[PDB]
């Protein structure tokens, strides 16, 4: 479960012995123990020697460094995503799909962790759907009568208005349902009567 | 000297307002890398190449063929994750149904073609055909080699194919828990109630916007293939 | 150098000998004794994963 | 991607659990062995597409989802005059 | 022999280093590209500029080699005609404020269409609210607010 925090720590352990293992690889000396080259060696002929392991050890601490800034970007886009997605998910509803987990974003509650936070994103997921009958709008007295908010379906028999994501059957009325030209553009309106209050 | 473009002064009054009285549906494209080349290098073949003398001093420098390996292969994986964070975002692989009258919207460029054996769509297979010994079988010489992806150009097609057959058949259900169906006429009077109209713009103009959008879905085939770049 | 001696239909100069490829690697030689230019290609090789 | 010796190539499809490539993937399921099959990318659903059909859901369900995100690595320091000269 | 061997070594490091960070480049494109996957085509988004130029309504995503080529329908007003605006109205002693909507003027006529499209309306008392005197808002006007 916890293998993203584990990896940034696996790559740094190993960035760190791979490091220390390049200090037992002669890069084309006699040897690689510093101590025995300056001790068994005279001091014109010891510097050419000396300056094999020199230069591969300030290569090698340089390849090591390079890792760890192309490591750091890594580090710091997930560090923006995760102050973007804390400011935007704990603190605030978003409306991005995805974002702040799979589903309707409702709230969020932020976890310390090690190296890493652990967010527990609260969705909404609908379930236990019904297929109904749907039609853009009714005509009543002539006029056509489009849904506010909500959706007109039909149980087979009558013709009900309900929300677009939770099945709460209610009468069409005129305060539900707005007036917008006639009974003849719209392509497939039914035949309804509404109820004035 | 280079020009920045031209010079409207909107005029600005206390009483003043510019209210649209007609709309274009303008279908526009964008390009993005998802994926790039899966390389693998061999250190006894390049540094050295069909030599054995060379291949024992090669042992000196011991931990220098296993690290960059290893962070090549790092690569490799990566690649093959950065597909599966875009594409294989549904779960269920859902079908474009057998009657394709959505209202008057003519997806036939966009939807998958099943007379090419590959299952493609028009506009897919003008891609395929401007993105393109041999220069392969010489690099493979050297110890550079090719890694073919996890997910084959069929199985992303398929992706690509699940991700449409919910937005034509449903629209944002299918993204945040089960597919809903629901008429693609009042899809878009949903997705219009969202930029401010309301739903009788649609519904009252819906062969006007049916015509834009074919024109427009139609322009995209003729766009990418006229301009080279 | 290493690798199969194997027939080839790259239609060399009289005064051509060696051939290299893209990459510039011997790709073809022509026999000295007998004027046949072969197609030189490396052993085979890959990596295996386990 | 190669020749795969150690393993069957059976028929059915399965989730893919050790990837081998060109939508090969392998698992060790079941007498024990390594078997090869061809990755499913899911299930098959056919949604309904109708002129005057609409689905609206009538229950819910609250469901806490969580997502790791790194913030910050080990921060080293390491010492030039002693790695490169050790005493 | 060590001038060969430490020459292709480093040339080889140095191909490793830039394909790691050619790869971030890419994963960012990636992390761009799974981005808008679930924001225009997963659902609308009321961002502007990310998913096309233009009010967004649908996305389509196309494979392409090595990418992902998303067509967006966006929405593009045209075809503009200059009015006459007012803050608010007054009318029988109170300021009427739209509720969704805006004020606009004919010339000789006051309505009331949405921020989006000309839709001519009669101002009714269900689609302005009321809120106040007419003696703090500056550009107020005064008109008739009929009512069914």
């Amino acid at each position: 479960a916890l293998g993203k925090l584990q990896d940034v720590v696996n790559h740094n352990a190993q960035a760190l012995n791979t490091l220390v293992k390049q200090l037992s690889s002669k890069f084309g000396a006699i040897s690689s123990v510093l101590n025995d080259i300056f001790s068994r060696l005279d001091p014109p002929e010891a510097e050419v020697q000396i300056d094999r392991l020199i230069t591969g050890r300030l290569q090698s601490l340089q390849t090591y460094v390079t890792q760890q800034l192309i490591r750091a970007a890594e580090i710091r886009a997930s560090a923006n995503l995760a102050a973007t997605k804390m400011s935007e998910c704990v603190l605030g509803q978003s409306k991005r799909v995805d974002f702040c987990g799979k589903g309707y974003h409702l709230m969020s509650f932020p976890q310390s962790a090690p190296h890493g936070v652990v967010f527990l994103h609260v969705t909404y997921v609908p379930a236990q759907e019904k297929n109904f009958t749907t039609a853009p709008a009714i005509c009543h007295d002539g006029k056509a009568h489009f849904p506010r908010e909500g959706v007109f379906v039909s149980n087979g028999t009558h013709w009900f208005v309900t929300q677009r994501n939770f099945y709460e059957p209610q009468i069409i009325t005129t305060d539900n349902t707005f007036v917008s030209g006639n009974c003849d553009v719209v392509i497939g309106i039914v035949n309804n009567t509404v109820y004035d209050p | 000297t280079m020009s920045l473009g031209a010079e409207n002064s909107v005029a600005y009054s206390n009483n003043s307002i510019a209210i649209p009285t007609n709309f274009t549906i303008s279908v526009t494209t964008e390009i993005l890398p998802v994926s790039m080349t899966k390389t693998s290098v061999d250190c006894t073949m390049y540094i050295c190449g069909d030599s054995t003398e060379c291949s024992n001093l090669l042992l000196q420098y011991g931990s220098f063929c296993t690290q960059l390996k290893r962070a090549l292969t790092g690569i490799a994986v990566e690649q093959d994750k950065n597909t599966q964070e875009v594409f294989a975002q549904v779960k269920q692989i859902y079908k474009t149904p057998p009657i394709k009258y959505f209202g008057g919207f003519n997806f036939s460029q966009i939807l998958p073609d099943p007379s090419k054996p590959s299952k493609r769509s028009p506009i897919e297979d003008l891609l395929f055909n401007k993105v393109t010994r041999d220069l392969i079988c010489a690099q493979k010489f050297k110890g550079l080699t090719v890694l073919p992806p996890l997910l084959t150009d069929e199985m992303i097609a398929q992706y690509t194919s699940a991700l449409l057959a919910g937005t034509i058949t449903s629209g944002w259900t299918f993204g945040a828990g089960p597919a809903l169906q629901i008429p693609f006429p009042m899809q878009m009077a949903y997705r219009f109630n969202g930029i401010g109209v309301t739903q009788n713009v649609l519904y009252e103009n819906q062969k006007l916007i049916a015509n834009q959008f074919n024109s427009a879905i139609g322009k995209i085939q003729d766009s990418l293939s006229s301009t080279p770049s | 150098g290493t690798g199969v001696l194997t027939e080839s239909n790259k239609k060399f100069l009289p005064f051509q000998q060696f051939g290299r490829d893209i990459a510039d690697t011997t790709d073809a030689v022509r026999d000295p004794q007998t004027l046949e230019i072969l197609d030189i290609t490396p052993c085979s090789f890959g990596g295996v994963s386990v | 991607a190669g020749c795969l010796i150690g393993a069957e190539y059976v028929n059915n499809s399965y989730e893919c659990d050790i990837p081998i490539g060109a939508g090969i993937c392998a698992s060790y399921q079941t007498s024990q062995s390594i078997i090869a099959y061809t990755m499913s990318l899911g299930a098959e659903n056919s949604v309904a597409y109708s002129n005057n059909s609409i689905a609206i859901p009538t229950n819910f369900t609250i469901s806490v989802t969580t997502e790791i995100l790194p913030v910050s690595m080990t921060k080293t320091s390491v010492d030039c005059t002693m790695y490169i000269c050790g005493d």
